[PDB]
């Protein structure tokens, strides 16, 4: 199996390295490639390199800021990254490149994340969503908090049932916001305490906020 | 470099084409491999040199290269295949590996669920603050498509405009959510708010006003 | 009458730990038996595999555990199949599971072959009389019931009543055993069998062999050739799946050699490859590797050969 | 190894399919069988199938409704179960065949479970077990619920210590019940709160119950 | 259609012999394999050819064949050797694999801890809704093997009795549950109603009035 490693947050301007271990003793005598992929668009061929590290590749999107390393003593491939930028923000896979009547990759790795964000660390605004089907839904807005995640209860996970938590924007800024919502019967309203604890883990920031705005 | 079409549809037990187009100095004159991206999972070997399988690939899957095109046929169409399908090769005139933008084969073995839509207006907090954010949750919907619009009573707005790409739930239905940021003032100046979602060609409209419950 | 080629699948044993045998014509077929013999310019007619099913009880457990009235009687059918297709101007060859098929391909062969001989190729010499060795034993005893000097020891079994012996002691000659029995031992002494044992073989060279063989069996008269190929003869290394693996037999380079020696004299006119057990091999590889072993020694036998052959007249 | 798999709750007169994904490469050239156990009764062989699907050996119990089938291109045998009764309710096991001085099943699967019930989905009546040794014991009663399971925490799990929930008994209607018992020590009552928290998931049916009839 | 008697008991270090009765068709003609059950998991071959045992099996296990019968014995009884023994071979009159109906064996290295009972009277909120359960909780119990008894006063009470068998606790102890349903007017009309649990040949009877605490 090939297993990428050593992604991570890198901030613009900055260096990352990257390792693949192989398991095959015939690693040292197949070339390797890299290819990356942008959050859900295509693949990306960015380097590759020879049995031996006699020969090296580049795609003109990395030459000369990207540097592809093997050490067959110890089975892994790297790719020393430098002068990163928003556009490298990618997974980045190790595979192994082969020849038949033309060229096929043949083994390939799980991934590793690459961010490359201007944004620093902070915690989140929160924000109650009130209620105004006989059935509620009320809510906590999560307003620009980096990076993620977010860990969030309604009454410290007693209240589990109908709870729905979106999945975030990572907003044109680069900062992320999330909606988290439940479902309650009309009834319930006055008699029982609505509220939405919250932590940014990261940033060692718990908010703890009650939802009563309803004004009716 | 390479071009082939973003998406492709059936309902398990049918069969496709995806299409690769490209050139002379590829595939008019090198060999075309087929790539199977399981989402969010590293993309596996299906078919090098044109049309040979690899281990353990059933039948089903065949390649066919003609000069400056190749497609891959799937037929008897299973849930598992939906993925991303991508085309690859050699390029003689710039010297690199070429692969084409992906195709999305979604298999429909599940009932078109139209989105589910809640609408939030700006929280008092958030106005103490000076700020405005109309939150559009999405959810229970079935397939995993849909596109959002904004309107200020009946004008367009794309303007601080966020949407999340869909996502998959607990019960394999898909979940989004939009957000609208305003100043106070765009916020109480107006009648009305509205986000529009619309999923397989059909609307959901929901409404809110400055106005309290 | 050898002048094209007949495939025959005969997957017939007893059950028990040795009924993977049965899956032997499959095993060699899907090793490209067919190309190698249409790719060696051979006519080729495939009569397919043979239906086997027990007497008189087809129920689960004699399937798993057969007796051998179904046997003796599946023989039957098969002399038959083998007869037609001799008389029908062809060179028999039968897939095998275990080396009882020899009972209905010889007796089939001899009907419009009186003066045939025999090689028998094999680490065994499959020679017992039933009252010699266990009812499980019919893989291991087929050539009583041939030879003509030895009913006045072997009864009647039923299923057994159609088999007529259709050889002397003097026309089948045994290469490669090392294995045999007590009981087995005597008899080949008694009735002055002729055989080659892997020891004849340390010693003679398999060269000298063929070479004395043919003189004992084609060396004053040219007669049709019957080549019973075991797969158990070839050392365990070269064919693991097999049921009763013996070691120190046949190399690769032997055995090519008498197929190569058979196929040399173009007087063979059927052959039979037997005790192909994939059930019996520790990998896919294992079994794939010996029905490849056992796809090669037809293909000699039918004139492939290590140094080339067929027509060119080349280009510039 | 043998894995089966595809049971799971079916309605009476309905139809199912289990698969049975065996390792063995000489699965193929192998009799297997299928052996079904009525829950707590003995074992009985359903259905016998040959290497290569020429033959099929089914028992009087299950015949003419059952079928067995095998794919080795797909190292997978199958059951497919039609006119399906409750007397049919077992776990349902793969098996090699093989033969020797006489014949035996050497290896086998760890099982998958048919439940045929009459009984629809549905969320229980709970009732409280209040109590009359110097401790005491009180409880809840979770009464007729469809399917299985039911999750009960006391005070959302705070209440830990000597807690004891059996297991549920299945009724004669095909609908179950449990108890809920927690010991607790004579002076407590008054002061500190007893509610048993219940979670019937399968229906959403989420019951939060006091425990307070002692009337002394 | 093969016998095989229901239980067996032991301390570990001790030996047993569970014995197989069939017939003409089977045993008298055919061979007995020998399956082990481990407790909620799919049984294990032990023994085939009347006697031959299979890999890693210890010589402890011993099978034995006589004419319409077979036997397995087990030396040097230990934890973890007790389960359910079955006893299997094929019948040629019906032409089917038979079994015999099972052994449970357990192995007695616990103390006879007798159960303790909970029974509580029926709820207001069950009796309001115009219904009536009593709850017989059984626990801490070792062997776990007990036979229940309700008594309506001194009348014995078979319907509307539903019982679980017991099952294994924390501590390697049982526990079961036996449930009477009644009407209202059957519980107020009885002077008290009793839960009878027998463990090992010794009863333990809680009681219950519909007079309150
Ligand atoms: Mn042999
Ligand atoms: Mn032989």
């Amino acid at each position: 199996q090939l297993l990428e490693s050593g992604g991570g947050l890198v901030r613009p301007g900055g260096s990352l390295r990257l390792s693949c271990a192989a398991s095959e003793f015939t690693f040292r005598y197949d070339y390797h490639v890299w290819v990356r992929q942008a959050p859900g668009k295509g693949l990306e061929w960015v380097s590759a390199i020879s049995g031996s590290g006699g020969s090296t590749y580049y795609a003109d999107s990395v030459k000369s800021r990207f540097t592809i390393s093997r050490d067959n003593s110890k089975n892994t491939l790297y790719l020393q990254m430098n002068s990163l930028r928003a556009e490298d923000t990618a997974v980045y896979y190790c595979a192994r490149l082969r020849a038949d009547l033309g060229l096929y990759m043949d083994l390939w790795g799980r991934g590793t994340l690459v961010t490359v964000s201007s944004a620093s660390t902070k915690g989140p605004s929160v924000f109650p969503l009130a209620p105004s089907g006989g059935t509620a839904a009320l809510g906590c807005l999560v307003k620009d908090y980096f990076p993620e995640p977010v860990t969030v209860s309604w009454n410290s996970g007693a209240l589990t049932s109908g709870v729905h938590t979106f999945p975030a924007v990572l907003q044109s800024s680069g900062l992320y916001s999330l909606s988290s919502v439940v479902t309650v019967p009309s009834s319930s309203l006055g008699t029982q305490t609505y509220i939405c604890n919250v932590n940014h883990k990261p940033s060692n920031t718990k908010v703890d906020k009650r939802v009563e705005p309803k004004s009716c | 470099v390479l071009t082939q079409p973003p998406s492709v549809s059936a309902a398990p037990g049918q069969k496709v084409a995806v299409s690769c187009s490209g050139s002379s100095s590829n595939i008019g004159s090198h060999y075309v491999s087929w790539y199977q991206q399981l989402p969010g999972t590293a993309p596996k070997l299906l078919i090098y040199d044109n049309s040979e399988r690899t281990s353990g690939i059933p039948d089903r899957f065949s390649g066919s290269k003609s000069g400056t095109s190749a497609t891959l046929g799937i037929t008897g169409l299973q849930t598992g295949d939906e993925a991303d399908y991508y085309c690859g090769t050699w390029d003689e005139l710039t010297s690199n590996l070429v692969f084409g933008g992906g195709t999305r084969l979604t298999v429909l073995g599940q009932p078109k669920a139209a989105p589910s839509v809640t609408l939030f207006p700006p929280s008092s907090e958030e106005l103490q603050a000076n700020k405005a954010t109309l939150v559009c949750l999405i959810s229970d919907f079935y397939p995993g498509a849909v596109t959002v619009a904004w309107k200020a009573d009946s004008s367009p707005v794309k303007a601080g405009v966020e949407t999340t790409t869909p996502s998959k739930q607990s019960n394999n239905k898909y979940a989004a959510s939009s957000y609208l940021s305003l100043t106070p003032e765009q916020w109480k100046s107006h009648r009305s708010y509205s986000c529009q979602v619309t999923h397989e060609g059909s609307t959901v409209e929901k409404t809110v006003a400055p106005t309290e419950c | 009458m050898v002048h094209s080629v007949a495939v025959i699948g005969a997957p017939f044993s007893q059950g028990q730990k040795r009924k993977g045998v049965e899956h032997g014509p499959a095993a060699i077929r899907e090793a490209g038996l067919m190309k190698r013999l249409s790719s060696l310019g051979c006519h080729l007619k495939d009569f397919g595999d043979l239906s086997f099913t027990p007497v008189p009880k087809d129920d689960l457990y004699n399937n798993l555990i057969v007796n051998p009235r179904s046997v003796g009687l599946a023989n039957q059918e098969l002399a038959e199949v083998v007869s037609r297709a001799v008389s029908d101007g062809y060179s028999c060859v039968t897939l095998g599971g275990d080396h009882s098929l020899a009972i209905g391909t010889i007796s089939g062969h001899a009907r419009h072959c009186p003066d045939l001989c025999v090689v028998w190729v094999d680490a065994h010499a499959d020679i017992n009389t039933p009252l010699t060795t266990s009812s499980g034993n019919l893989h291991g005893q087929p050539v009583s019931f041939l030879l003509r000097e030895l009913q006045d020891k072997v009864p009647q079994l039923p299923g057994f009543s159609w088999i007529k012996p259709c050889i002397s002691s003097a026309s089948i000659v045994y290469i490669g055993l090392r294995d045999v029995d007590p009981p087995e031992h005597f008899i080949l002494k008694n009735y002055d069998i002729q055989y080659f044992s892997m020891r004849d073989i340390d010693r003679l060279g398999i060269q000298k062999v063929m070479e004395r063989t043919f003189d004992l069996l084609i060396g004053k008269r040219q007669r049709p050739i019957h080549l019973s190929f075991d797969i158990d003869a070839f050392d365990p290394t070269l064919a693991p799946a097999t049921g009763t693996p013996v070691v120190g037999g046949l190399t690769y380079r032997e055995g090519m050699y008498i197929a190569e020696e058979i196929h040399n004299t173009g007087l063979l006119s059927a052959l039979d490859l037997v005790e192909v057990n994939p059930q019996l091999a520790t990998s896919e590889e294992e079994a794939k590797t010996t029905a490849n072993l056992a796809v090669d020694v037809i293909a000699s036998s039918f004139g492939q050969t290590r140094e080339g052959g067929h027509i060119v007249y080349d280009q510039l």
